[PDB]
């Protein structure tokens, strides 16, 4: 198989993230 | 349109039955063109950089995705209408609380403003969140006035699991799209032959995103 994380679009993992 | 009815009577049942939901003519022509002007100014001032992947091995990113992007928080000068779009997307999601699957949506990414600069650029078939990074709903706004997909390509083809048909989403002006980000919706951006713009956010499930953050913070 293939590691699908290698095709997945990047998002920041650090920082916060926006809170709703 | 009023968020409550759109969320509860259309978006929620659409998502739970099909995992994909299209809302056309979301903000109207005036606002959509203002977003277009803001995006074109980010492009013209050199803000975009190569789109990147979650995990990187030997491959050039450009053999996977050929877009150029920047991340927008919503409050930057010259991005005010992008901010209004982000606030409108958030308003819909807040009115869906607890009704989109079993997810508890508390947060999201910044907005990804993305351009496929013609020349046959696209994005090979992929899953937005295959390995549990917290993303549960992808939300995309398209802003291509004059797009003729039969000539210029750029269709987002989604392959929803278990369905007798795939879902072809032309990147139509003022179109808003939601879909589950996980392996239920593999998708490709088919080659684009004119300049194609889209603005994406990804909404997080609280518990999955917490687990993903723990994984990152411990190594």
């Amino acid at each position: 198989e293939l590691d699908l994380e290698t095709l997945a679009p990047y998002i920041p993992m650090d920082g916060e993230d926006f809170q709703l | 349109l009023p968020a409550l009815k759109l969320a509860l009577e259309y978006i929620v049942p659409c998502m739970n039955k099909h995992g994909i939901c299209v809302v056309d003519d979301f903000l109207g022509k005036e606002t959509g063109q203002q977003i277009g002007d803001e995006v074109r100014a980010l492009h013209d001032t050199g803000k975009f950089t190569d789109g990147q992947l979650v995990s990187q091995k030997s491959d050039s990113s450009k053999d996977i995705r050929g877009d150029k992007i920047t991340w927008i928080e919503g409050k930057e000068p010259g991005c005010e209408t992008i901010g209004l779009l982000m606030s409108s997307m958030d308003d819909l999601i807040r009115h869906c609380n607890g009704k989109l699957g079993s997810y508890k949506i508390n947060g999201r990414t910044k907005a990804m403003v993305a351009c496929y600069p013609g020349n046959g650029t696209g994005y090979v078939r992929h899953v937005d969140n295959p390995n549990g990074d917290g993303r549960c709903v992808t939300c995309i706004y398209y802003l291509n006035k004059d797009w003729d997909a039969k000539v210029s390509g750029g269709i987002l083809r989604i392959f929803p699991e278990g369905k007798a048909q795939f879902a072809d989403i032309e990147p139509k002006f003022d179109r808003l799209l939601f879909f589950w980000s996980d392996r239920r919706n593999p998708h490709e951006v088919q080659p684009a032959y004119a300049t194609r713009y889209a603005i994406s956010v990804w909404y997080f499930d609280a518990d999955e995103r917490a687990r993903a953050k723990v994984k990152y913070l411990t190594g």
